[PDB]
């Protein structure tokens, strides 16, 4: 074996490093009650629902 | 003169006073709202404990 | 994992501080009656309703 | 005097009395470090033995 690197400990890093950023995500939405809270989450969606709130007002 | 005054205490009501109907609905959303976003927190909390194994 | 900081944490305390800070305007209303409790929430409206009280006394 | 006992009191909570959701966060993190320093004090203690074989 090649103890020198540790790809498995490597592609195991990053496949449990994007479900924690998945996971942050899931935990905002569920406490603010909206499913867009930043510029990033859709950018179409936050530019439609802002004038749909300008109309509501 | 009574008329007068009847026209602008209705006038001055729809400005001023709320409407229970209204606001109660809007009262019950941020208590879910309130309750929803603590449990999360807890479980924010409890999410690093599982680098320790 | 990061665990000197959490910032799931950190959004879900802030999202919660603005949903217990509304929550305790709801409760100034329904228990005054009045829509507008202090100065700010409608300031041209409180002014206006200030001149229309006048009027009815 | 009702009006500015409630507004007086409002500001004193602030800077005295603590947000319970923010600081069980704080412990909560602080928890685990000590519990980290400590797997990695009991750590150096069984490396100092392999050169003294």
């Amino acid at each position: 074996m090649i103890i020198n690197h540790n790809v498995s400990a490597i592609f195991a890093h990053r496949t449990l490093k994007s479900n924690d950023a998945n996971l942050s995500k899931d935990i905002e939405k569920l406490s603010s009650g909206m499913r867009i809270n930043k510029a990033g989450d859709d950018a179409s969606g936050l530019a439609v629902s802002e004038k749909m709130r300008t109309q509501i007002a | 003169l009574m008329n007068a005054y009847e026209n602008t205490q209705a006038s001055e009501s729809r400005i001023r006073d709320t409407d229970m109907a209204e606001q109660m609905t809007s009262f019950t959303r941020y208590q879910i709202l309130t309750q929803a976003a603590t449990s999360m927190l807890a479980q924010a909390n409890m999410k690093s404990q599982s680098v320790m194994r």
